[PDB]
């Protein structure tokens, strides 16, 4: 149920949103998620991965804030 | 309505608020941006029609405002900024309506975004700006009568290439109270 809920989450965030979110859970919880994502956006988000430059700390645990939100467990 | 000495001192009340506008999203958009300020008196549709749908609306108050104003965001620069915020170039912007996390980063934003307004009243009238709701859609909102007269603040934003809209609206029911005038 932690598998199928966040991608119905990120399926529809921003291509640069859900970025984010794959890089601070683990390469293994991201890509399982990245895997069903469709087609355009496993390309479009994993190429901005790319250009993660540098990330506010403000921005991301106001993520973990919309995340603690509608998924049971973190 | 107005008189022609009213809508001058208006022009010096978004004053600072176009220069600090300007210098403070140049400061979140990590390049420089230039901002120019049209003022002009509409009704109430006339400026309810004019906001593309959807868009990003937001709607607020003051403690000494008896009434409501609208802070009106075209989507175009919307999006450009929640991509700036987050790592990004500045991507083509979407143009749909917007999810839980990318209007509860962008109503902080808003909301600093609004207090700067403030502090170009705080030389008329000091308040603290509450924002009171939010709304995606323009034919969902209508706050005052539909023909009565506003103040609608049109700030032209605009760098490299790109150019967008940010709308503020002062319908005349207004500072009526404070209409026996400031000055």
């Amino acid at each position: 149920s932690h598998m199928v809920q966040l991608v119905n989450f990120l399926q529809s965030e921003h291509p640069q949103t859900i970025a984010v979110v794959l890089s601070y859970l683990d390469p293994p919880v991201a890509a399982q998620i990245l895997g069903a994502l469709p087609e355009e956006l496993q390309t479009e988000v994993l190429k901005r991965i790319a250009l993660l430059e540098r990330t506010s700390p403000e921005v991301v645990k106001e993520i973990e804030r919309n995340l603690e939100k509608k998924i049971s467990g973190f | 309505k107005f008189s022609k000495e009213q809508l001058r001192t208006f022009q010096m009340i978004h004053e600072n608020f176009g220069r600090a506008l300007s210098t403070y999203l140049s400061g979140r958009l990590r390049t420089f941006v230039d901002v120019e300020i049209s003022i002009d008196q509409l009704t109430y549709e006339e400026f309810i029609r004019s906001v593309m749908i959807p868009s990003f609306i937001v709607i607020f108050t003051g403690d000494v405002f008896e009434g409501s104003a609208i802070f009106e965001m075209r989507l175009d620069l919307f999006y450009t900024m929640l991509d700036i915020i987050m790592g990004g170039p500045g991507e083509n912007p979407p143009n749909r309506p917007p999810t839980e996390i990318e209007t509860s980063i962008m109503r902080k934003e808003v909301t600093n975004m609004l207090t700067l307004l403030a502090q170009a009243w705080s030389d008329f009238q000091y308040f603290i700006p509450s924002i009171e709701n939010v709304e995606t859609n323009p034919q969902f909102v209508q706050i005052v009568p539909p023909n009565e007269i506003v103040l609608l603040v049109t700030a032209s934003v605009s760098w490299g290439e790109f150019t967008s809209f940010i709308n503020v609206c002062w319908p005349f029911s207004l500072l009526e109270p404070l209409l026996e005038k400031l000055s």
